[PDB]
């Protein structure tokens, strides 16, 4: 069980927050992503944090803007976002990939959260 | 990055018809570990994306042997035996093999 939550219309420079609530699982082994879809329907990974947190990887085009944190205040996954451009809009999911066995990357997703840089 | 690219966009299909989508990849995506990181996900409408196939062949809990993988190096390809309601949605492939992580557009299927 993945929500995620904190996002909004917001302005192009803008900063923003999403975060992901976790439940059902055990978390800290749980490999911890976002992803977001376009309009258009595509898919772009935005970053990975491992369990633990030891490691993050974010895409070129986040890097530095944005912030990804597995903090703790229950279980959460967390994503702060700044200069916001709008080629950032789309739907925002958290995912998880279990650490013990080898599938997929993201292979749970959430419900997704929307954010919408504009105006 | 690797470019993830899907054919065709949109397919229509009639209940129990037989199917292919094809994703082709900018990149080679035999990872240096001999393994090929190509991956498939279904979202049905209104859903979230969910995994259907990893690493090319294998299912993933829960899904139907109707869903079969194949391909290698550039070329993949998912194959649906006989499509049920429940298949539509659009299907995504995804590369995990090289960094930055990249999908494709997706492919709809959609009842004709």
């Amino acid at each position: 069980q993945l929500v995620e939550s904190g996002g909004g219309l917001v302005k192009p420079g803008g900063s923003l927050k999403l975060s992901c609530a976790a439940s059902g699982f055990i978390f800290s082994d749980n490999y911890m992503y976002w992803v977001r879809q376009t309009p258009e329907k595509c898919l772009e990974w935005v970053a990975t944090i491992s369990d633990g947190g030891t490691y993050i990887d974010y895409s070129d085009s986040v890097k530095g803007r944005f912030t990804i944190s597995r903090d703790n205040a229950k279980n959460n996954l967390y994503l702060q976002m700044s200069s916001l451009r709008s080629e950032d809009t789309g739907m925002y999911y958290c995912g998880r990939s279990p650490i013990y066995y080898d599938y997929a990357p993201f292979t749970y997703w959430g419900q997704g959260t929307l954010v919408t840089v504009s105006a | 990055d690797v470019v993830m690219t899907q054919t065709p966009l949109s397919l229509p299909v009639s209940l129990g018809d037989q199917a292919s989508i094809s994703c082709r990849s900018s990149q080679n995506l035999v990872h240096s570990d001999g393994k090929t990181y190509l991956h498939w996900f279904l979202q049905k409408p209104g859903q979230s994306p969910t995994l259907l196939i990893y690493k090319v062949s294998n299912r993933f809990s829960g899904v139907p042997d109707r869903f079969s993988g194949s391909g290698s190096g550039t070329d993949f390809i998912l194959k649906i035996s006989r499509v049920e309601a429940e298949d539509l949605g659009v299907y995504f492939c995804s590369q995990s093999t090289h960094v930055p992580l990249t999908f494709g557009c997706g492919t709809k299927l959609e009842l004709k």
